[PDB]
């Protein structure tokens, strides 16, 4: 059981049908930072709720997005593009 | 790094596709001008919005990329997006004794009564301060019903009792269950605090001593709301006795004990009802479907969840130790009672049953326990099963009609009409079941179909989901027999599956569009996903997209295919076209204007070459390579091509491109139309076209050149071609600064009697009085040209006088003339009235955005009054009409018979004038089949008057948006 | 809604039929659409096109007289104001008329009222003020829970107009004693005071360094913040009821209380009437892109006008006088308030 804060400006109706997808742990670490301090601003500017969790094994990272389906797809695509940029940047350095 | 590009990406998404292309071109220019930093051109071209933002940040840097985007935004005349971008940059760019005994006794009590029947870190942080700076006093929890809210609250109380949770904040805890309050009609907090203590006596002064020492817990607010709905004045005094609902209301509103702090547990419907009561709360979201699903799988219809639940429930209903035994009468009666209780719980939005209500129903406890094993999903399924087998109006009707939780019951009701899940029910019960709900669902879907407008996207998707659940061919065919064209957005794979199944059985599907975004698999290279090789490539989504494309191709009765707004991967286009190539396809029109298909264009021409039934093909806003144009030209030359229309918009073609287009124009026999609108067409590109048209072989019948920026040299080239040519019939040259000289050259070319074109249009061509004089001189003595338009040109009163003088001889054969925004006045209207009364060949006229006023319209009414006039349609709009002119117009319409269409919008009419107008409308003498007016713009008396006019003469149609049911050719020719 | 005989949804009829079965005893309204790709209106034969159609799509029951409104499109909420409190609505659900606010922000003080409200352009704060109230209060909308984050002091003053400029982090307010105060939101400290006109100023509009104010004295003044010069007055023949500014081109719109609308230029003293009615104009609002404006008056009518010359494209009637209007930043939604209700219309073109 996981308990999360949700802002007053997100309707309860959108909570239905979330979307899930995984990534690498280190890559998520540099995507959001060790503190996860930028999630509120991204949520406000995108008008969708994120959630980042670490699998028990510690190898994969689960990301879940709440919102209208097109916003879910859009956020997924943006995060994936950033992930690729970080992967190729790691390869470059 | 990512945080700054995220906001930029979200700013660019506001720009449209055309705006996006303009942005990319302006960025190209900016990069070319600068020398310090460089960008490859092909990389700017190939990138989409997300790649564009990330590339911009990679090269320029955070602040520099933001500033560049802001400046470009300002350049395109966008000012709001500039300020939004500046703000989002400001935000995204980083700056550079007795109490102990009581609590122990409570521990023992709740431990015992809970024995009868990780997150702690978060719960300990509930009352802490955030980075904003804020200390909440009320906290509300909501989530799925599987978790026990009572258990969570009691464990919170337990942790407080041991002291590992909130040791330093407060000294007292009061747990409040709602059912127990409902058990007593009269109650007070004093009675509660006396109840909780063992000795049943407490120091009231000590309890009220301090605010911070008290905490209250309210559980199951949603279980009862009927009593709380009542309105009563709140109680300031804590000790006073009042109804429990009043106490709860006062406590939540913070009128009672305003200084204490609370915590509440509720469900989704409960928080829907409760959000209006609490003040400045903090919401916490908590998240047995998986256990139920695996248990059902163990006790096994794989296509749908309704089949799985039906299998589980029917298996449970079988007598224990016996297989497929017929139920006895009492078993059926108790099952009906159970199902009715389930539907009552659904309607009343309560999932907790008490013993007394069970006694009221009359079913036995052991039999009930035998019938049910565990959940709201099972409750909804049982309600649907009820539908398979109180007050006239109630609030429960509208509450359950909210269809957030009723959606599942509707889905199961739809899924229960299938025969595969029907036969187990038939064998289990042993009796045949007649039902009329099937007819009701059929009528519901048909009623959706019978709407006059095109089916709404979301409604269509939901209906398709329901029909896919049904899985009955005859039922689906009877359901979809109604509507002919659909609009079908697609977001997920389940959408593809449902659409693929449902669209095979639409017998009379004629048109369709599809919005496809976000479905396609991540690119196999550079975007690998650890969770997703089978998922990355050759994924099930690819197979089911292939199935969808196959069914789109094989459909016999489909004729037009459209792509509203789609992001197509080159592989998606590959498979789509491959399924479109096969000759069995019958799709005639294709439209890719709004879709982004730049990477996948190369796979398009094969269908044009091979498919024999294609007739029209539209492209726009895409960029075309020279090799792409060469391939298109080669495909057009092939003797097996029968394409009859080709439209290329904003494609940005090179000169050699126009050379190849000229060559195909002289080569291809079948092509009868061609459009180059928005492209840059220099006069050097006009000359090859003139050479192509001069040849006697060309069979082009229409030609559109919009915003092409041609000059007088182009005009003389086209004029010479026109002299030579005898095939072209329609010609359009709008938004081109031709000028009086170019109009004179065209005039000289049309002066000859052997010109054979019938329709010419010239809007925003910088005409004047002299050009209108040239046109007047050319028009006399010409019998072929029939439709002429001159709008948005300052052709003054005098020019219109010349035109009218020319047109007034019968010899002239001009039927349609429409001019808009030409700065006319009353005398021009008098001359036009003489023209209308006398002439015989004119059948259409248009005067829009001209300040004719009352005098001009009076002269026109005198003109139309004559029974000799044969004018068919008249266009008036934004002409500043008033009462007297409308009275004269009403009399004119009363006198006329030939007029059919009219238009009076954006005009100011007083109620009396409208009474006159409606009285004129209702007369049998006048037969107007189309009228331009907004019904909702006028008072109730006028609205009912117009409706009364409408019920008379059922053929008449009043619709504000003119061009309704007008001739299709007029607008189709233009584009 | 009220205009039609009865508003129905697509699933509502199925719910009704199932209710009848259980008890034993165009044509369908649409919801409001957000995505630009869904909008899908054909081109006439971001965008500066003048609108051409309207349709009511919700009614909001406030329970008491509505004095002001505000609409946000980045977030879906709507804000309604009354003499006793503010109520926040949500536009995401689907229902003909809603009775359950997303939130309620009451103000309790003996003899305290509310007159005005104002939503910042970025949709991240909200200003509030009234009579006999200790100070002007600003709410924080971006935080996870609503709460007052700042208090802007004013003792024994009755504010009647509010305005805010976010680029320079300034907030303005006009009081019944003919005094205008300017606050700096970072420190919440008064900056400068403008006074000298007893009748007060009912409306104030701020763009650049110029504050435009108009009141019953039948004068329109233009203060400059950079200096202490006397304002430039433009005398009119009637008493002004509202003001608005053109965002793109230099033009100030105003209503005259005798059913007349005028345009005024900052650079020079040119005027020309752009519309006339038989009623009193209580509010005029400009479109974000500046090619049209909305007007609401006392004779139960909502109208839309065309910028180039003032032609009125269309108007809609109502049962009770309207007193306030607002236009969304999407240029697609407009909200007006009459009696004890607030209505929402969608713009299509």
């Amino acid at each position: 059981p996981q308990i999360r804060i949700r802002p007053w400006w997100f309707p309860v109706q959108e909570l239905r049908d979330p979307l899930v997808f995984y990534l690498e742990a280190w890559l998520a670490d540099e995507l959001f930072g060790p503190d996860r301090a930028i999630i509120p601003e991204m949520e406000w500017t995108s008008q969708a709720l994120l959630t980042v969790d670490i699998v028990d094994s510690g190898n994969l990272v689960e990301i879940t997005v709440f919102g209208r389906p097109r916003v879910q797809n859009r956020v997924k695509s943006m995060l994936l593009c950033l992930a690729w940029f970080h992967r190729e940047h790691r390869a470059r350095a | 790094l990512t945080f700054s590009s995220y906001g930029l990406q979200w700013c660019l998404y506001e720009l449209d596709k055309e705006e996006f292309q303009t942005f990319k071109e302006l960025l190209k220019k900016k990069s070319s001008e600068s020398t310090t930093c460089s960008i490859p051109q092909f990389e700017i071209e190939n990138a989409n919005v997300e790649c564009l933002a990330l590339l911009l940040h990679e090269y320029y840097g955070a602040s520099l990329a933001w500033a560049t985007s802001i400046s470009i935004f300002e350049n395109m005349n966008l000012r709001t997006l500039s300020e939004k971008a500046r703000d989002d940059m400001k935000r995204h760019s980083p700056e550079d004794g007795d109490t102990w005994d009581y609590k122990s006794h409570v521990m023992t009590k709740f431990a015992e009564e809970e024995d009868v029947r990780p997150e702690m870190q978060t719960l300990a942080g509930a009352f802490d301060s955030d980075r904003w700076g804020f200390r909440p006093r009320t906290v509300v929890l909501h989530g799925k019903s599987g978790i026990g809210k009572s258990a969570l609250a009691r464990r919170i109380v337990l942790c407080w009792a041991q002291g590992g949770l909130y040791q330093g904040m407060f000294s007292y805890v009061f747990f409040l269950p709602v059912r127990e309050m409902q058990r007593k009609k009269e109650s007070s907090v004093t009675e509660f605090i006396s109840r909780e203590w063992p000795d049943s006596q407490a120091p009231v002064t000590e309890i009220m001593s301090r605010p911070e020492r008290l905490l209250f817990i309210i559980d199951g607010f949603d279980d009862l709301g009927s009593v709380l709905n009542n309105d009563t004045k709140l109680c300031k005094d804590w000790a006073e006795k009042q109804p429990p609902f009043t106490l709860i209301r006062s406590l939540l509103r913070k009128v009672l004990l305003p200084e204490s702090f609370l915590i509440v547990t509720v469900r989704d419907v409960g928080t829907e009802k409760l959000k209006s009561e609490v003040v400045s709360p903090r919401y916490l979201l908590v998240r047995a479907v998986g256990s139920l699903i695996c248990v059902a799988l163990q006790l096994q219809f794989n296509q749908t969840l309704t089949g799985l639940h039906a299998a589980f429930v029917f298996h449970q209903l079988t007598p224990r130790g016996v297989v497929r035994r017929c139920l006895n009468l009492e078993e059926r009666v108790v099952l009906k009672r159970f199902c009715r209780m389930a539907v009552e719980g659904v309607w009343n939005r309560k999932s907790v049953f008490d013993g007394d209500d069970l006694m009221v129903q009359g079913l036995g406890e052991s039999e009930l326990r035998a019938l049910f094993h565990m959940h709201l999903s099972l409750q909804d399924f049982c309600a649907a099963l009820y539908y398979v087998l109180k007050t006239k109006r109630s609030m429960e009707l509208k509450q359950a009609g909210f269809h957030i939780h009723s959606l599942w019951m509707k889905r199961f009701l739809f899924g229960l009409v299938s025969e595969d899940v029907r036969r187990p029910l038939e064998v289990l019960l042993g009796c045949p079941v007649p039902l009329g709900v099937k007819q009701k669902l059929l009528h519901w879907v048909s009623l959706l179909g019978q709407q006059p407008n095109a089916t709404t996207p979301g409604d269509t998707l939901d209906a398709f989901h329901c029909l896919f659940e049904t899985q009955d061919k005859e039922f689906v065919r009877l359901a979809l027999n109604s509507f002919q064209e659909v609009w079908l957005p697609i977001n997920q794979n389940l959408d593809l599956i449902a659409s693929s199944f449902c669209l095979q059985h639409c017998p009379y599907l004629r048109k369709i569009r599809v919005d496809v975004k976000g479905i396609f698999p991540r690119d196999e290279s550079a975007e690998a996903c650890p969770v997703v090789l089978w998922m990355r490539d050759k994924t099930l989504i690819e197979e089911q997209w292939e199935d969808f494309c196959s069914m789109l191709g094989t459909h016999p009765h489909l004729r037009q295919l459209d792509l509203g707004s789609s992001i197509l991967t080159e592989r998606a286009m590959k498979t789509l076209c491959a399924k479109l190539r096969h000759p069995t396809c019958k799709i005639q029109t294709l439209m890719f204007r709004n879709a982004q298909i730049t990477p996948g264009v190369q796979h398009l021409w094969r269908i044009v070459m091979a498919n024999r039934n294609l007739r029209s093909l539209n492209l726009g806003g895409t960029h075309l390579k020279e090799e792409d144009v060469r391939m298109a030209c080669e495909a057009l030359k092939h003797p097996k091509c029968l394409l009859e229309s080709l439209r290329l918009d904003c494609c940005g073609l090179t000169h050699a491109c126009y050379l190849k287009i000229s060559q195909i124009l002289t080569t291809s026999p079948s092509l009868k139309s061609l459009s180059l609108a928005g492209n840059k067409v220099t006069d050097q590109g006009v000359m090859p076209l003139s050479d192509a048209l001069r040849v006697s072989q060309c069979a082009l019948q229409k030609l559109i050149l919009e915003d092409c920026g041609i000059t007088a040299t182009g005009c003389q080239s086209l004029a010479s071609a026109l002299v030579s040519n005898r095939s072209l019939t329609h010609l359009c040259l709008s938004n081109n600064s031709l000028g009086n000289e170019g109009v004179n050259l065209l005039c000289r070319s049309m002066r000859l009697p052997h010109c054979s074109l019938q329709r010419l249009m010239l809007n925003q061509c910088h005409l004047d009085t002299a050009g209108c004089g040239f046109l007047a001189l050319a028009l006399m003595g010409n019998s072929w040209l029939t439709h002429l338009s001159l709008s948005m040109n300052p052709v003054e009163d005098n020019g219109v006088k010349l035109l009218c003088e020319v047109m007034r001889e019968p010899s002239c054969h001009l039927q349609d003339l429409e001019l808009v925004k030409c700065h006319l006045t009353a005398a021009c209207c008098e001359s036009l009235s003489c023209v209308i009364s006398r002439s015989r060949h004119l059948k259409s006229l248009d005067l829009t955005d001209n300040a004719l006023g009352d005098g001009g319209v009076a002269a026109l009414c005198e003109g139309l009054k004559q029974k000799n006039s044969v004018l068919a349609r008249l266009g008036l709009k934004a002409c500043g009409l008033t009462s007297d002119c409308c009275e004269a117009l009403s009399l004119a319409l009363s006198c006329n018979r030939h007029l059919t269409s009219l238009n009076l919008v954006q005009n100011n009419f007083s109620p009396k004038g409208m009474m006159k107008l409606c009285s004129a409308f209702a007369c049998p003498t006048s037969n107007l089949q189309i009228i331009g007016l907004w019904k909702w713009q006028y008072p109730v008396q006028i609205r009912k008057l117009l409706e009364e006019v409408q019920l008379l003469k059922p053929r008449v149609v009043i619709d504000g948006s003119w061009h309704s049911f007008d001739e299709d050719d007029r607008y189709w020719w233009k584009n | 809604l009220f205009w039609d005989k009865e508003p129905w949804f697509w699933h509502d009829t199925l719910t009704e039929q199932l209710w009848r079965i259980f008890a034993g005893v165009s044509r369908f309204l649409q919801s409001i659409s957000w995505d630009p790709e869904d909008f899908e209106d054909a081109w006439k034969r971001k965008r500066l096109a003048v609108p051409c159609k309207l349709e009511k799509m919700r009614i909001l029951a406030h329970g008491e007289l509505v004095l002001a409104t505000a609409i946000s499109s980045f977030t879906r909420h709507v804000f309604t104001c009354g003499r006793r409190g503010i109520k926040v609505w949500s536009l995401t659900g689907q229902v003909a008329e809603d009775r359950f606010p997303e939130s309620h922000l009451p103000i309790q003080t003996p003899g305290a009222f509310l007159r005005t409200c104002l939503l910042s352009s970025n949709s991240r704060s909200l200003l509030t003020g009234g009579y006999n109230l200790a100070s002007v209060s600003v709410w924080d909308l971006a935080a996870p829970s609503l709460h007052v984050k700042e208090q802007l002091p004013c003792a024994g003053l009755n504010c009647q107009a509010l305005d805010a400029n976010l680029d320079a982090n300034l907030a303005f307010a006009s009081f019944t004693s003919g005094v205008v105060r300017i606050w700096d939101l970072r420190d919440q400290s008064v900056v400068r005071d403008l006074k000298g006109y007893p009748d007060g100023v009912k409306s104030i509009v701020v763009k650049g360094y110029n504050i435009w104010t108009g009141g019953p004295d039948a004068c329109l003044r233009c203060w400059d913040q950079r200096t202490i010069m006397k304002p430039l007055e433009y005398q009119f023949k009637s008493q002004i009821m509202s003001l608005s500014h053109s965002p793109q081109e230099d033009w100030v719109l105003l209503g005259m209380a005798n059913g007349q609308q005028w345009l005024q230029s900052t650079s020079g003293s040119q005027r020309h009437m752009v519309g006339q009615k038989d009623s009193v104009i209580l509010s005029v609002k400009f479109s974000p892109f500046g090619q049209w404006w909305a007007s609401v008056g006392m004779d139960d009518f909502l109208g839309v006008y065309s910028m180039p010359a003032g032609t009125k494209v269309f108007e809609v009637p109502e049962m009770s006088p309207v007193t306030c209007c607002d236009v969304s930043s999407n240029n697609r939604l407009v909200v007006t308030g009459s009696g004890e209700h607030a209505s929402v219309y969608q713009i299509t073109y």
